[PDB]
RNA sequence: CUCCGAACGGUAAGAGCCUAGCAUGUAGA
């Protein structure tokens, strides 16, 4: 609701984003469109953390419907994290966040390898989620601040 | 206590239903409040727990909802939980076989909120990852290593509570 | 000091009464004198 | 409807357990129905009125007719059928009838003062059809 | 011509009720 | 005209009563032939002699994605928002299978999942066969039961968008 | 392309008639946009009995 | 832009009460007439009245001598058309003002027919005034400027349309009363009666005493007091 | 041997005609 009403807000109907926070164009039509269209790094980044949060809440969401049971919140936290750097939110708004997320790919490398050190670590499993609450909990700590004045001047303009 | 769930039953905006001067307000005060964010992903009940609550701290303009607990647990508590989680996982990969894992989007990305079925829940398949204290050697803790937000809040043998 | 404060305040927030009617009551609403 | 304590009631739910029931199918009906008919606000009435019918009832349950048990009233609390706030609120000699919790705050007013809901009618003024806007009712 | 006060709170609200 | 039919008569679900498919979709169903016919005018028996004309089953064909003519007649439907006994009548009458197909989807779309299921239960019974396009615009054979038992499932078809309460369990275990 | 005699107007496009038809002054004679629903029962039952009897 | 202490409000708009509650807000709703930010304060000018606030701000008012919400006068009470174009007015105000523009406007719900709200309608339920007469379609801008008034032409037109004086007491005597008709002429037969407190003049051909008659009809204010008049016999009864 | 990049610097220049998703909630008599 928040940031479809800014884009509704900007008198730009030629964009729908989805409800699982992506954004994609209408009319097959940009050039002049795109010209006023193309813009707000504080947008792009403040959808990308909002999409890293829909997609845990709503893997959390499934969870407790469907295929919660201990598969699905664990590995889903874990790839998770693994997809923060590979599926959403990337470097594109920030500069920092591919530090970040090679420490998460890190860490990622050190539970797995030594928790599959059994029979158990082979194929996709559990692989506790720790480091995920952990280590994006403070990148966004850190971003507070920082994307707090951008989307404030955001939002003033 | 209701109240919330009633009054953001207004996804849309009849341009007074909920939507007449409001509206401003709910595009305005949401950049306010990413960090609601960071507190949001915070409090989330981890694998020892199975769902939980929290407090919620709702303006009446209803565009924001940051969660006020800062979760605030103990030491060899959390420790031994999580831990827990950690032989019950690996175990529980020596067992099956299960070539299982989620979807890649959790929902379908053209759906809604998804409001009703847990707007009234009436179902936890609440199985989550406690493993079995046998009650012969884990008899001084059997009512500790169960509780998710309760650890803490003990109120007994000592936990100012 | 006090003075200082309160400007550092506004540019950091930047960047009863009794009044008697003393103009045209006099019968109209009669009974207010102080307001 | 889900539970989320796994206590299984010490001395049994099974005194109050259908109107309980029949509460929560009232308050789910209540909160079903569409946003027709109400300016902005008045729809929201219903949901807070059904809810200090259930604090009425419970409190009427457990103190006034001293029927169920402690155990039981503190796990009616704990789960969710009444509110601790109010049942602390009405056990006071100034006010046993409250509207709502919205009007005993401060500072919810604008003026800094009480609302319309918690004044003594013999007291107010004769011509007076006005309501609670935030309560519902006086 | 207006001036500040510092007036009795119940008794301003209980003339203003009568 | 293409923003809304009803001044202020009824609200959706969860969303906008004129969105309820996607805004793209919706975008490409507001530049037609047969929508712009529709959207020139329409009315209830209007609404009922379009259902009795065309009879097909299907969504955007092709890479120039272009409605179906029952898409159409859907989202006339939707913008229109007709009272329930029109669509428990249109539900009822078997003589025309696209048209019952019609009310089905406008009450598995904008209806309650209990009248929703009140409403599919009778659909069940329906072996007759209807015309059905694909994807790629060929013609395909289906019937009405198989389409009935699709849109009392999940939603997986296209331009549609319509979750369940529960399961069948669980809505027996809640009421009737 | 298209011509519009109301105001004597050459549409290039399909749309543009079918859009200067209704939406725009000559509908403001015409009676502008409004169009309601016509009742619920006798039209469904007036408009299904006529359609079975055309189709039959 | 626009701060303020206290409003330079008016004495009807105000209310029928000694103690009212206002409710200051710094920089609020961005004045009517000339597009600034100002400081909004409403209040409750009465019971079951309109809950009045602030529209025109404090230099667009006080530049211009008139109120901050009903644009009318702080001195007189008339509009600020008349008390331009137009002395005359003092004759033309009125005391005690009526409390029939701080009420609430009327319920559209009951004009369309169905007002739910019963009883309980904070609005209220009158008939709408029909909409012909150009006291419908007054604004707020051609009211604040002198330039078209649907009022004050109305009331401009109050002023140019339509003998036994007594309440002499102790202030009225009779060399002031005939040197106050002197300035409009010559006398025929005047005199001066004191069981009812009276006087009796005449004139030539009216005429002169005619502007009397313009200037008596309970307007004539010589030696502080409003003086009583009302029409003599010419009849010879 | 496993360190994965994003945007601006980029689509013209206009002529006549045609259609749209929005926004304020007032003092006046
Ligand atoms: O192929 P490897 O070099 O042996 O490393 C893989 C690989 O991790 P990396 O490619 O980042 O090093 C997998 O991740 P993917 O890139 O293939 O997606 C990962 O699985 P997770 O995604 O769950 O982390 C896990 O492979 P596996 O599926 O077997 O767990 C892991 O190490 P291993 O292959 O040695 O186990």
């Amino acid at each position: 609701n928040m940031l479809n009403l800014l884009i509704h807000r900007k008198n730009l109907n030629y964009l729908h984003l989805d409800y699982n926070f992506n954004l994609k164009p209408v009319k097959t039509l940009t050039t002049k469109e795109r010209k006023k269209s193309r813009f707000g790094n504080a947008f792009h980044l403040c959808r990308e953390v909002l999409r890293l949060t829909k997609l845990v809440v709503d893997s959390h969401v499934q969870y407790r419907l469907g295929n919660v049971d201990a598969f699905q919140l664990a590995d889903g936290l874990q790839y998770i994290f693994a997809h923060v750097g590979q599926l959403t939110g990337m470097y594109r708004y920030k500069y920092k966040l591919m530090r970040q997320i090679r420490m998460c790919k890190d860490l990622k490398h050190l539970i797995y390898y030594r928790f599959n050190t059994g029979p158990v670590g082979k194929g996709p499993g559990c692989g506790f989620w720790a480091a995920g609450w952990r280590v994006w909990l403070f990148f966004m700590r850190g971003i507070t601040p920082l994307l707090e004045r951008w989307l404030g001047n955001l939002l003033a303009r | 206590p209701e109240h919330v769930r009633k009054i953001i039953r207004d996804h849309g905006d009849m341009t007074n239903r909920k939507f007449r001067h409001d509206k401003r307000v709910y595009l305005g005060a949401l950049k306010y409040m990413p960090h609601a964010v960071l507190k949001l992903l915070e409090n989330m009940p981890m694998p020892w727990e199975q769902i939980r609550d929290v407090p919620v701290l709702y303006h009446i303009t209803g565009a924001i909802s940051f969660v006020n607990e800062i979760p605030w647990v103990i030491e060899p508590v959390y420790i031994s939980q999580w831990g827990s989680m950690w032989i019950m996982m690996r175990r529980e990969k020596r067992d099956r076989r299960h070539f299982k894992r989620m979807r890649f989007p959790p929902f379908d990305d053209e759906e809604p909120p998804l409001d009703y079925a847990d707007n009234i829940l009436d179902v936890e398949p609440l199985e989550a990852i406690q493993l079995e204290l046998d009650p012969e050697e884990d008899a001084p803790v059997l009512d500790w290593f169960y509780d998710h937000q309760p650890l803490r809040d003990s109120r007994k043998y000592v936990n100012g509570s | 000091r006090v003075a200082l404060e309160k400007s550092v305040s506004q540019k950091v927030a930047a960047a009863y009464i009794r009044y008697t009617p003393s103009q045209q009551g006099v019968a109209f609403n009669s009974g207010a004198k102080q307001r | 409807k889900v539970k989320r304590s796994r206590k299984a009631p010490p001395d049994g739910w099974e005194l109050i357990e259908p109107t309980l029931d029949e509460l929560d199918q009232k308050m789910r009906e209540a909160e079903t129905e569409p946003h027709e008919g109400k300016r902005k606000v008045e729809s929201l009435w219903p949901i807070f009125r059904i809810h200090h019918q259930k604090t009425r009832y419970i409190f009427d349950l457990f103190y006034k007719r001293k029927a169920i048990s402690r155990e039981l009233y503190e796990y009616c609390i704990k789960e969710g059928y009444a509110d601790k706030n109010l049942i602390a609120k009405w056990k006071k000699q100034g006010y046993e009838n409250l509207c709502c919790l919205r009007c005993i705050q401060t500072r919810d007013t604008n003026f800094g003062t009480n609302c319309i809901c918690r004044v003594p009618k013999s007291k107010l003024e004769v011509g007076r059809i006005i309501e609670c806007t935030h309560c519902g009712c006086r | 011509y207006a001036e500040p006060a510092h007036i009795n709170d119940f008794m301003f609200e209980q003339q203003r009720r009568t | 005209m293409a923003n809304r039919t009803v001044k202020d008569a009824h609200s959706i679900h969860g969303t906008n009563p004129q969105y309820l498919v996607e805004k793209i979709i919706r975008t490409r169903i507001y530049e037609s032939k047969y929508w712009k016919e529709e959207c020139f005018g329409l009315t209830a028996e209007l609404v009922v002699d379009k259902a009795m004309e065309l009879r097909f089953v299907g969504g955007v064909y092709g890479g120039n994605i272009k409605p179906t003519p029952f898409l159409c007649l859907t989202l006339k439907m939707l913008q229109i928002q007709p009272e329930k006994d029109i669509i428990v009548e249109f539900i009822k009458n078997e003589d025309f299978k696209y048209v019952r197909m019609l009310g089905a989807l406008y009450m598995r779309l904008t209806g309650t999942a209990i009248d929703c299921y009140k409403y599919l239960e009778p659909l069940y019974n329906d072996y007759r066969k209807i015309k059905s396009q694909n994807r790629n615009g060929e013609f395909e054979l289906m019937h009405v039961d198989e389409f009935i038992d699709e849109l009392l499932h999940s939603e997986r078809v296209c331009d549609i968008i319509l979750p369940r309460l529960q399961k069948r369990y669980v809505l027996e275990e809640a009421e009737q | 392309g298209y011509y519009c005699n109301v105001c004597d107007c050459v549409v290039k496009d399909s749309i543009n008639f079918l859009d200067h038809i209704n939406g725009k002054k000559h509908q403001r004679n015409l009676g502008m946009s409004m169009r309601v629903e016509r009742s619920t029962l006798d039209q469904v039952k007036k408009r299904f009995e006529v359609n079975k009897k055309k189709m039959e | 832009w626009e701060d303020a202490d206290f409003p330079i409000l008016c004495q009807t708009c105000l209310g029928e009460n000694p103690y009212i509650r206002m409710t200051k807000e710094k920089y609020g709703k961005e004045c009517k007439i000339c597009a600034r930010p100002f400081t909004v304060f409403r209040w409750c000018p009465g019971v079951r009245m309109r809950f009045k606030k602030t529209e025109v701000c404090q230099t667009c008012s006080k530049l211009k001598n008139v109120c901050q919400t009903c644009l009318l006068d702080l001195e007189y009470g008339l509009p600020i058309q008349v008390r331009d174009a137009g002395d005359m007015l003092l004759k033309l105000a009125r005391t005690t003002p009526y409390y029939k523009r701080n009420r609430p406007h009327i319920c559209s719900f009951w004009v369309k027919g169905e007002c739910k709200r019963g009883e309980e309608c904070p609005y209220r339920h009158e008939k709408p005034t029909d909409p012909d007469d150009p006291l419908a379609d007054q604004n707020i801008k051609d009211r604040y400027y002198g330039i078209n008034d649907p009022v004050a032409d109305k009331l401009l037109k109050r002023a140019s349309t339509m003998l036994y004086v007594g309440g002499l007491g102790d202030t009225i005597t009779e060399t002031d009363l005939r040197n106050h008709f002197y300035q409009f002429g010559e006398i025929r037969t005047i005199t001066v009666v004191q069981r009812q407190q009276c006087a009796f003049i005449q004139f030539a051909t009216r005429q002169a005493a005619e502007v009397a008659a313009e200037k008596s009809f309970n307007k004539l204010i010589v030696n502080g007091r409003r003086l009583n008049v009302k029409w003599g016999r010419s009849q010879a009864a």
